[PDB]
């Protein structure tokens, strides 16, 4: 809903309650890199007119959007850290800056693993410069938390994707919700009679 | 300075209707709208139409200004490669009105748009290098072209056989791991290319089974079925107590 | 000439050079060997095209027989090099006359069938064809029972 209600953009122009609109551009662009999907991401900025000129004035913000579509991970440890610096110095973002970091990583890791079915972390160290033990525990605590389920081999330098999440799990939500829900109408059916 | 050019264009917006008659402004204002927006990468075909509307207002003006005006619009036809307005413009009497030297070299440049043909494109690239210098933005014009012509050549060699070895097929594109193979991986992200590679034996295997009519039409309704019960939970709990 | 077209199979390519190499000496009329094999630059193009005709007429029947084949087996059947096989597989595949999956790492290559995504076709081919012949048994079996019982 954040990026959805932020689609007004320049239609509100600048007001005493809207402060600097360029700061509002930084607020809507930070929520757009997550909730707005990659096909829709490039669709809004490219095809957009009034929202495109305001992001072009910021070289650091515009470079991050083009690099996100470019997928190069060498600048992500740099550009996102600069964005994280703004995330630290801005109000109301103090509790929320912890999940935002890795959320853009899995957003970049989503398209990452989709490239090859067999991937080597030595190829990851190229763009990471050089991820070895850092992405080891990183991707380990991802799959453990249910973020981008994948099989990455240790010391064999192999990543396995899969995961075919459109078959087995998509049928599980049927009976999953069908357990607690139907149990509610069970007791509710035991009300009759008395 | 693009922001300064937009501020200069914004000043031309209010100045167009300020005085009595432009006399020629909106024709140039639409041309200036076909420059800053061309660098802004807003839209191609519409920006190409601004060069067409400005070319209609270019009638009966200084010829040295109109001889360099076709350098921008005919090279814009090179950038798009699918303007769909080719046959309209170049077949008319206004585009062919210039018989001069430089515009005749642009006549085959407008023909190079109908050409494409990489092997021919790499050749005329040197022959037209004189016209390449007058290109306002040299990077954006030829980069999107050559990058688009890349996958245009990629879909030709991958099409005949399902799976392809990546060592031999990359020898035609002169390199493997640096950029090209990463660009084919980006095509999978954009859905334009369906397939997977193999790093060990170096073979790109194309496999697809997109349609599933059993899973998608079912699970979506079961999730909707939950909304049918949840909306009825208001009836259930309220009638009992 | 017609024997190669009907029933196909294979032949020794040098034996074709034996029959069509004597047509230069054949005659009487030497004109058929003139416009074809008499021209040096035109004939060599038709000689390599003759290689393309014998290889493509085999690929068409092999597409019906595959299933699968090994790359080393294709060279000894086509009577040419494995490198020439990749060349004859390159020019025929861009003509999209036969769909093929070429895997050069393990040597296993196959002409079609596209991964066999279908299911009901195996259930339709099996049940309809076979079982209708199984139920056609009782039809003419009791008929043949009447044929044999009207005499003995």
């Amino acid at each position: 809903q954040a990026a959805e209600l932020f689609l007004d953009t320049v239609s509100t122009f600048t007001s005493y309650e809207l402060m600097d609109y360029k700061t509002f551009v930084t607020y809507t662009v930070y929520v757009s890199m997550i909730a707005l999907e990659r096909p829709d991401l490039r669709e809004k900025v490219i095809k957009g007119a009034e929202i495109l000129e305001v992001l072009h004035s910021l070289p650091a913000v515009r470079q991050y959007l083009f690099s996100l579509y470019e997928c190069r991970y060498s600048v992500f440890f740099q550009s996102l850290a600069v964005v994280e610096q703004e995330m630290k110095k801005d109000w109301l973002f103090a509790p929320h800056y912890r999940y935002y970091v890795r959320e853009m990583r899995i957003h970049a890791y989503s398209q990452l693993l989709e490239s090859y079915r067999s991937l080597t972390l030595g190829y990851m160290a190229e763009a990471f410069g050089v991820g070895v033990e850092f992405i080891d525990q990183e991707l380990s605590r991802f799959i453990a938390a249910g973020r981008l389920h994948c099989k990455i081999d240790k010391v064999n330098e192999i990543v396995e994707t899969n995961r075919p999440d459109s078959k087995n799990w998509q049928y599980q939500e049927t009976i999953k919700k069908g357990d607690l829900l139907l149990n509610r109408v069970q007791k509710l059916s035991r009300v009759i009679n008395m | 300075n693009l922001p300064k050019a937009r501020a200069a264009l914004t000043s031309a917006r209010t100045t167009a209707n300020a005085i009595y008659c432009p006399p020629k402004l909106q024709a140039t204002l639409d041309m200036q709208s076909g420059i800053i927006h061309a660098a802004e990468e807003k839209d191609w075909k519409t920006a190409y139409s601004y060069f067409y509307e400005a070319f209609e207002g270019y009638d009966s003006i200084d010829s040295p200004k109109a001889i360099t005006s076709l350098k921008y619009m005919l090279l814009c036809k090179i950038m798009l490669n699918t303007p769909e307005d080719v046959q309209a413009l170049v077949s008319g009497k206004l585009a062919l009105r210039y018989a001069g030297r430089q515009t005749e070299a642009l006549k085959c440049v407008a023909q190079a748009s109908k050409n494409r043909s990489l092997a021919d494109f790499e050749k005329a690239l040197t022959d037209y290098r004189a016209e390449l210098r007058d290109d306002p933005i040299i990077s954006t014009h030829l980069a999107k072209l050559y990058d688009n012509l890349l996958e245009q050549n990629l879909i030709r060699v991958i099409e005949p056989f399902s799976r392809v070895q990546i060592e031999h097929i990359s020898s035609l594109i002169k390199l493997s791991k640096a950029d090209v193979e990463r660009k084919l991986s980006q095509m999978i992200l954009d859905k334009k290319f369906h397939g997977i590679l193999d790093q060990g034996e170096g073979v790109l295997i194309i496999f697809d089974e997109p349609p599933v009519d059993k899973t998608y039409e079912a699970a979506l309704e079961t999730i909707q079925n939950m909304s049918k019960v949840v909306d009825s939970l208001y009836n259930k709990a309220k009638k009992l107590t | 000439l017609l024997k190669l077209f009907t029933t196909m199979e294979l032949m020794r390519w040098s034996t074709l050079v034996e029959d069509y190499g004597m047509e230069l000496r054949k005659g009487s009329l030497e004109s058929p060997a003139t416009d074809v094999f008499g021209s040096t630059e035109e004939g060599e193009k038709r000689w390599k095209d003759l290689k393309n005709r014998v290889v493509e007429h085999n690929i068409r029947i092999m597409a019906k027989y595959y299933t699968r084949i090994t790359m080393k087996r294709m060279a000894q059947l086509l009577d040419l090099s494995v490198d020439e096989s990749e060349a004859f597989l390159s020019n025929l595949v861009v003509n999209k006359t036969i769909f093929a999956k070429v895997d050069r790492l393990a040597g296993i290559i196959n002409f079609q069938r596209p991964k066999d995504p279908n299911n009901l076709l195996n259930d339709w081919s099996q049940k309809l064809n076979s079982l209708m012949s199984l139920v056609n048994k009782t039809t003419h079996l009791i008929a043949k029972e009447e044929m044999i019982h009207n005499l003995q």
